[PDB]
RNA sequence: GAGGGAAGCGGAUGGGGGCCGGCGCGCCCCGGCCGUAUGCGGAACGGCUCUUGCUGGUCCGCCGCUCGGCUCGGGGCGUUGUUGUCGGCCGCGCCGGCGGCCAAAGCCCGGGGGCUCCGCGCCCCCGGCAGCCGUCGUCGGCACGGCCGGGCGCGCCGAAAGGCGUGCCCCUCGGGGCACUGCGCCAACGGGCUCCCCAUCCGACCCGUCUUGAAACACGGACCA
RNA sequence: GGCGCGGCUGCUUCGGUGAGCCGUGCCAUCGGGUGCUCCAAGUGGGCCAUUUUUGGUAAGCAGAACUGGCGAUGCG
RNA sequence: GCGCUGAAGCGCGCGACCCACACCCGGCCAUCUGGGCGCCCCGAUGAGUAGGAGGGCGCGGCGGCCAUGCAA
C-alpha cells in the first residue's frame, strides 16, 4: 500500500519540473512559474516538448502526499512540547527541528526525542549542530 | 460475448456492472427475469415488455 | 478451457465431502469456529498482524502449479545435475540460479579453505532423476558442512548410476561431451534410468538449504 | 467525449453550506439535518435544512395571521413548521392553540402564542420530541409574496406590458 | 431459423438447380425474416451537420 | 561539463560522466528490583440518585500471611533494489468437429445428347459410391507475451496432484451431473541533482499586445535591482 | 379527456338554442435533453470551409443564406 | 528529398503489417450522483482566451491566544 504510493509520486516524478518558459534567456526573468498568458504561446497550446503547465490531474496520491521520501510524516517541531505528540507517532513521524530553534536549546530536544524513539531529521540536525564529518 | 464483456450498472446507485453477481442478484426488473442468459433471449425473441 | 471445466461441477466436490469427516466425527464446528482463541495480556498496540495459515496455503498450491508442467514442456528431471563429460567419475553441482537460461549458476560448499562455484553459459551440465519444487532458483554461493566430500559422495553414486545408462544408452560417451557442452537446453530425450532417488534427493534438498540461510553470513 | 456529458458537467451544484452562519447555534442546526434525514422518516427536517443554509432570499417572517387563518383546525392543531422566524403581526386573540416550531420567534410572538395555547418551540426540541417529523405543516414563505418579486431599480416594476 | 428455411425445402423444388444455370428467379411463395439491430457510431461529430 | 567537421528559439525528452547528503521475536541460566489476595491506615472517582442516600472505586503509606512476576545486560538455542509464481485483463499463432450452400467439387461404375462432322478432344444431364472443399455461423483443444496486484481452510491418506460420506437419475460401459451444516481468514539474492555531449521533438521564439490571421519584413524591450 | 345530475347565464320573436361557467358524483424509438428569479461579462469590427446562392472577367473580390469549425482546440 | 520504370508510376483485386492523447484496460485529481461513519467509499464526465461564480497562497501593521531568540 504505503510502500506502492510513495514509490507511484517519487521514482515517477513528475520531475519534468515546471519552470517559467525563457526563463533561462532572461537571468532576471525569474524562474518562478508563470502560466504563459497570450495566445501564440507554443505552452499555451499545451504542445508537448513545450513543458507541462500546473493542472489538478498532475496531483500525487493522497495517501503519499506532504511525506518525506523516507515515507515518514515529518512534523516541525519548535520545542520539547511538540515532541510529545511526535513521541506518540515515533513511528508514523519524522521530527524536524526548526531552523530557528537555538543551539542551547537544541540538545534537550534532541535527547529527549531519542527516548521518544523518533529518531529522524533530528539526529542528522545534531551532528550539524556539532561540526562535521 | 457483448452483454458479458461490455454491460454496466443501473440508475439507484451507478454502475456497477453486469458481471457474475451483478445480473443474477442484482439489476431490477420488474417484467421478467433481469438475469444475463434469459434477457438475452428475451430481448432478441422479442416478446412481452 | 479443457483444465478449467472440471472445477466448476459440484461446486466443490471434495470440498462438500471435507465437511462430513467433520460432520461424521460428531457435533461440532460451529462450537469450535466461535469459541476459540487465544489472547490477552500483551503490550503495545492495534495488533493489525498477520500470517501463517489459510491463504498462504493457497499461496503456495498455487506456486506448484507452473512448476510440473514447465517440465511437461521442457522435459527432465529438476535439479540435482552431474558432470556426464569432463572426468569419467569425478563430481555433482545444483542449479542454483539462472542470470538466464543457459547462463546458469551451478554450486557448493565452502566454511574453512572452500571449493569454487562457476557461472557459466555452458561448459559441462545435464540432468539426472530427482526432482524438487524449485525451478532453478537459489543462490549467492553457499553451503558447507562435510560437504565438499559428501556432496561429491553424492556425487559418486549419481555417477555411478549415471555411468552406468551413459554405457547402455550414448552415441557413445564423446557426444555425451557435446550435449554436456551445450547447456540451455534441452529438449529430446529425457529420462532414461538411475534408480532410485530417496538418498538423491535428501541429499540434493540439503544443498538447497545449505545455499539459502543462515549460516556464515551473519555480521 | 460527447457534449451531452460536458452539459452533466454543467447541471447544478447546488450543495451549499452557507458562507458563514455566524451563529454558531444555527450553524450546528444546519449539519445536524444531514445525520438525522437519512437515519429516520422525516422528509420535512431535510427541506428545512436547504432553506436554512442556502438565503435571506429564503428566510421567512410568518405573522401570526398567517398561522392564523392557515392553520384553522382542520388539520386539528397538529405542529406548525416555520423555517426562519415567527413576527408578531395579528391581534385577533389570535391562534387556536399551538405547536409552533422555528428558528427564532420574536419575543411578543413567544408571549402571544404560549399564552393562547401550546408552545413556541424551538427546532431543535422539535427534533428531539418530534424526530419522525410526520403530523406537521411546512408553513411556508416568505420572499415569494408581493414585495418584492424583481420589483426593484427604483420605481417599479409593474404588470407589464413593459417596464 | 431452421424451420423457416426448411418449409422452403420441403414445398419446393423450382429453387435450386434452374437457378444456378439460368436467370430470374422463382414465383409461389417466400419466408420471412425479422429482425433486431445493434448499432455502433463508427465516424465522430467533426464536421456533420 | 565540452570542445578547432558539422547547424541553431537556446527547452523538452532519454542515456553516461561531474557534484553531494544519508546510513526485531520465542526459550532457557546468572545479576538487579518489586509484588498482589486478605487484615491495617489515608485519599480525588463513579452509577446514580438529585432533601438524600445505597452499592460499586483506585492508588498510595506500609507490617503480618501464602505465592509469583517484571526490567536493563550478559550468555547458548531456534525464528532499498531484483528475480520465480498464483489471480485478473488484453494480444497471438496453430490444430479439430458439426450445421448452413436439400450439401457438394469427386471418382469409379452405368445410360443418353450435343459440338466439333477431319477425328481427336470439349461440354451437359441422371442414379449408386472411396472422397474432400472455400466460405458463414458456432462450438471443441493448446502454447506464449505484455500489464497490474498478492477467493481459501476447518478428519485421513497421498511428496505431488488427487481421492476417501451418501441418496437420485442418464448412460445403464467408462463415467457424468444433481442433492445434503456453521465458523474463521508465497520463494531466492544482495540514491538525487547540475552542467555537457549524442539521439529525438517542440521547433515557427518568447513574451506580451494589436489582429479574422503574429515567428512575423505588425508594435514594445540592451540587461537587472 | 369523456358522461350524467343540478344551479346560474347568453344571443338571437314573450323566440329558438347551444355554448360558457360553477357545484357534485362516476369512468379513463427516446428519458433530466428541464421551469422560474437576482446580479454580472466581452461584446454591441470577424474568418474560413461545405452546400445553395446575387453582383463582379476574376480576385487570397464584395455581399447574403445554411451549417461546421478557427477565433478560444491539444494530440496524429 | 535520394528518386524509381515487367515499379519505389497507374489501375483492378488481395494478404499481412505500421500508426495518436482516440478506444480499451490499470492506478490516481475536480464536480456531481449520493452513500456511510471532523472522516471514508462507489461510478460518470471532465481542453480553454474574453469571462462569471467559488476555494486557497504570499505581503505589511493591529489585537487576543500561542511560542521562538546570544545566535533572530
Amino acid at each position: 500500500m504505503a510502500v506502492p504510493l510513495l514509490t507511484k509520486k517519487i521514482v515517477k516524478k513528475r520531475v519534468k519540473q515546471f519552470k517559467r518558459p525563457h526563463s533561462d534567456r532572461y537571468i532576471g526573468l525569474k524562474t518562478s512559474w508563470r502560466r504563459p498568458k497570450g495566445i501564440d504561446s507554443r505552452v499555451r497550446r499545451k504542445f508537448k516538448g513545450c513543458t507541462l503547465m500546473p493542472n489538478i490531474g498532475y496531483g500525487s496520491d493522497k495517501k503519499t502526499r506532504h511525506y518525506l521520501p523516507n515515507k515518514f510524516k515529518k512534523f516541525v517541531v519548535h520545542n520539547v512540547s511538540e515532541l510529545e505528540l511526535l513521541m506518540m507517532h515515533n513511528r508514523t513521524y519524522c521530527a524536524e527541528i526548526a531552523h530557528n530553534v537555538s543551539t542551547r536549546k537544541r540538545k534537550e530536544i534532541v535527547e529527549r526525542a531519542a527516548q521518544l524513539d523518533i529518531v529522524v531529521t533530528n539526529k542528522l540536525a545534531r551532528l550539524r549542530s556539532q561540526e562535521d564529518e | 460475448e457483448l452483454i458479458y464483456k461490455r454491460g454496466y450498472g443501473k440508475l439507484n446507485k451507478q454502475r456497477i456492472p453486469l458481471a457474475n453477481n451483478k445480473v443474477i442478484e442484482e439489476g431490477l426488473g420488474k417484467h421478467n427475469i433481469i438475469c444475463i442468459e434469459d434477457l438475452v433471449h428475451e430481448i432478441l425473441t422479442v416478446g412481452p415488455h | 478451457m479443457a483444465p478449467t471445466s472440471k472445477m466448476a461441477l459440484g461446486i466443490k466436490r471434495a470440498s462438500r465431502s471435507h465437511t462430513y469427516h467433520r460432520r461424521g466425527l460428531w457435533a461440532i464446528k460451529a462450537k469450535h469456529g466461535g469459541a476459540l482463541p487465544k489472547a490477552e495480556k500483551p503490550a503495545a498496540i492495534a495488533e493489525p498482524k498477520f500470517y501463517p495459515a489459510d491463504d498462504v496455503k493457497p499461496r503456495t498450491v498455487s506456486t506448484r502449479k507452473p512448476h510440473p508442467t514447465k517440465l511437461r514442456s521442457t522435459i527432465t528431471p529438476g535439479t540435482v545435475l552431474i558432470l556426464l563429460a569432463g572426468r569419467y567419475m569425478g563430481k555433482r553441482v545444483v542449479f542454483l540460479k539462472q542470470l538466464q537460461s543457459g547462463l546458469l549458476l551451478i554450486t557448493g560448499p565452502f566454511k574453512i579453505n572452500g571449493v569454487p562455484i562457476r557461472r557459466v553459459n555452458q561448459a559441462y551440465v545435464i540432468a539426472t532423476s530427482t526432482k524438487v519444487d524449485i525451478s532453478k532458483v537459489n543462490v549467492q554461493k553457499f553451503d558447507d558442512k562435510y560437504f565438499a566430500r559428501e556432496k561429491k559422495t553424492r556425487a559418486k553414486k549419481t555417477e555411478g548410476e549415471l555411468f552406468e545408462s551413459d554405457k547402455e544408452a550414448t552415441k557413445n560417451l564423446p557426444d555425451f561431451k557435446k550435449d554436456d557442452q551445450k547447456v540451455i537446453d534441452a529438449e529430446l530425450i529425457k529420462a532414461i534410468d538411475a534408480v532410485p532417488d530417496l538418498k538423491n534427493y535428501l541429499g540434493a534438498r540439503f544443498s538447497l538449504r545449505d545455499g539459502d540461510k543462515p549460516h556464515e553470513m551473519t555480521f | 467525449m460527447g457534449i451531452d456529458l460536458v452539459a452533466g458537467g454543467r447541471n447544478k451544484r447546488t450543495k451549499r453550506v452557507a458562507p458563514k452562519s455566524d451563529d454558531v447555534y444555527l450553524k450546528l442546526l444546519v449539519k445536524l439535518y444531514r445525520f438525522l434525514v437519512r437515519r429516520t422518516k422525516s422528509k420535512f427536517n431535510a427541506v428545512i435544512l436547504k432553506r436554512l443554509f442556502m438565503s435571506k432570499t429564503n428566510r421567512p417572517p410568518l405573522s401570526m395571521r398567517r398561522l392564523s387563518n392557515f392553520m384553522k383546525g382542520k388539520e386539528e392543531k397538529n405542529i406548525a413548521v416555520v423555517v426562519g422566524t415567527i413576527t408578531d403581526d395579528m391581534r385577533i386573540q389570535e391562534v387556536p392553540a399551538m405547536k409552533v416550531t422555528a428558528l427564532r420567534f420574536t419575543e411578543t410572538a413567544r408571549a402571544r402564542i404560549i399564552n393562547a395555547g401550546g408552545e413556541c418551540l424551538t427546532f431543535d426540541q422539535l427534533a428531539l420530541r418530534a424526530p419522525t417529523g410526520e403530523n406537521t405543516i411546512l408553513l411556508r414563505g416568505p420572499k415569494n409574496a408581493r414585495e418584492a418579486v424583481r420589483h426593484f431599480g427604483k420605481a417599479p416594476g409593474v404588470p407589464h406590458s413593459h417596464t | 431459423a431452421e424451420q423457416y428455411a426448411g418449409e422452403y425445402e420441403a414445398q419446393d423444388k423450382e429453387l435450386v438447380q434452374l437457378k444456378r444455370e439460368a436467370r430470374m428467379k422463382g414465383g409461389f411463395y417466400v419466408s420471412p425474416e425479422a429482425k433486431p439491430l445493434f448499432v455502433v457510431r463508427i465516424r465522430g461529430i467533426n464536421a456533420m451537420h
